[PDB]
This record gives structure tokens, C-alpha cells and sequence, in this order.
């Protein structure tokens, strides 16, 4: 606001407001699964075992 | 984001498969590890002959 009276009385009134706002959200979800199965031999009993 | 990786191996005879192996080393590695894969047979009563 600027006001001038009689070309001699001057008045300035300058008001500024400034608002910054920042939000950040980060989510991670890692699921890992490993499943190993070796079946190497098969051991069977002889028919004629004592 | 969404990553979804599913692997699945199945070996039959040959080196115990582990993820970091190459197909060349698996083929070269059946030098001693072999498994029957197809079989032909006869009914058992046919072997009881004079
Ligand atoms: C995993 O997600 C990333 C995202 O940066 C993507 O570039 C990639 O292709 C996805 N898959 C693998 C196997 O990395």
C-alpha cells in the first residue's frame, strides 16, 4: 500500500508472507525366497536281508 | 513400482544345480552323474522258463 498526501506526506506499507511445505514418503518392501532340494540317491533294502 | 521374479530349475542327473552355474559347465559335468531317463522292460513271468 502506498499513500501520498499533498505531494509531501508519503506512506509505504508492504507485507509479504511465504509458506513452503514439503512432504515425502518412501516405502520399500523386498520379499525373497529360495528353496533348494537335492535328492541324490535312493537307498533301498535288499529283499534277502537278515 | 513392482518387480516379481520367479525362477524354477529342475535337474535330473548331473551336477547339483546352483543358480550361478552355466549350461556349458552343466553339460561338461555329467561325466559321472547319470540317471536313467527311459526304460523298456518285460513282464516278470516271462523270465521263468526252463
Ligand atoms: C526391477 O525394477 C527395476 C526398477 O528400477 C527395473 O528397472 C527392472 O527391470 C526390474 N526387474 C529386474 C529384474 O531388475
Amino acid at each position: 500500500t502506498e499513500l501520498a498526501l499533498f505531494s509531501r506526506v508519503n506512506g509505504k506499507f508492504s507485507t509479504e508472507f511465504q509458506r513452503m511445505k514439503t512432504l515425502q514418503v518412501k516405502d520399500q518392501a523386498v520379499t525373497t525366497r529360495v528353496q533348494v532340494r537335492n535328492r541324490i540317491y535312493t537307498v533301498k533294502t535288499t529283499p534277502t536281508s537278515e | 513400482l513392482s518387480n516379481r521374479t520367479n525362477s524354477r530349475v529342475q535337474s535330473f542327473g548331473g551336477v547339483p544345480f546352483y543358480p550361478g552355474i552355466t549350461l556349458e559347465t552343466w553339460q561338461k559335468g555329467i561325466t559321472n552323474h547319470l540317471v536313467a531317463i527311459d526304460r523298456a522292460g518285460l513282464p516278470l513271468h516271462f523270465f521263468i522258463k526252463p
